[PDB]
């Protein structure tokens, strides 16, 4: 059970959000962020390294997508 | 004209005519893959109209196509590094 | 082959040229507005290929285009609602 | 100056972000998660009303790319 300083901004935003039904309490609203930091942090790491991996897989230099298509379709 | 394709990338052609093919058939299949083919073609001859996620890594631009997002960046040329679904996007930090 | 098409998306569709002219010529502009052409004929002819996110409004697709997303709906047909740049993308709330 | 209940888990997550380079402190993360909630409510309210208009704004049915790209270049 912690606690945190909010400035006016925030004081102010976490109730507009429980005045109206979108949550109830401080605690949730301030949840509901650090959930979409915490998924954002992840998806971000995860996107980084997804590319790396596509720079450390090499190269195809003469792509025929007209024959993946083919081939893919006699598939 | 040219532009170079890595495996990786290959891999997620392969992937996303895998998933298409199952969920709907080989026609379609086939026009989301030409769809795919028509935006990297695009990037390809238009380099700079990608939009550049610098934040996210250095050099690198994204273009979308349907569901999908092409991740690419230009060196001696247009390299293609990953094909991935809009639900890996995030907001990179500056 | 038919669709509706909504007069601000048309709105969407010119703003679009406009800027894309300005910022690369014509030549770029006119294959730009052809991604976005192609993508709007195969939201006709597949409806059900757009993602739906039916958080975000009900019974609303997207399917994205280069640095945009078409918005959708289906009525008697395809209704394309409205064309916008990704960056006005958000996390539709359960 | 407030006071709040976390997960065990974003209490941890805010630790090992706060012990990572990325915040000074539980309050900074806090708010950093709050910055996100509160853009992402705006961008959904503006998003909503850009559909909305769209909606509102009437309807071409027969309307020819091909002659659109024309015009906009002749």
């Amino acid at each position: 059970n912690t606690s945190v300083v909010l400035g006016d901004h925030f004081q102010a935003f976490i109730d507009s959000q429980v005045a109206d039904g979108r949550y109830g309490s401080a605690s949730e609203v301030i949840r509901a962020g650090l959930r979409l930091l915490e998924e954002n942090e992840a998806k971000l790491a995860a996107l980084r390294a997804a590319l790396i991996e596509g720079e450390e897989s090499g190269f195809i230099e003469d792509f025929d997508f007209d024959a993946f298509i083919e081939e893919r379709s006699r598939a | 004209k040219p532009y170079r394709l890595s495996r990786r990338a290959k891999a997620d052609l392969d992937d996303i005519w895998t998933y298409s093919e199952q969920r709907w058939g080989v026609e379609q299949a086939a026009d989301y893959a030409r769809e795919l083919q028509a935006t990297i073609e695009m990037i390809a001859e238009h380099p700079g109209m990608g939009q550049p996620d610098e934040n996210l890594r250095a050099g690198y631009r994204r273009c979308a196509s349907g569901s999908h997002v092409v991740f690419y960046r230009v060196g001696v040329r247009v390299e293609i590094i990953r094909v991935l679904h809009q639900s890996m996007n995030a907001r990179a930090h500056l």
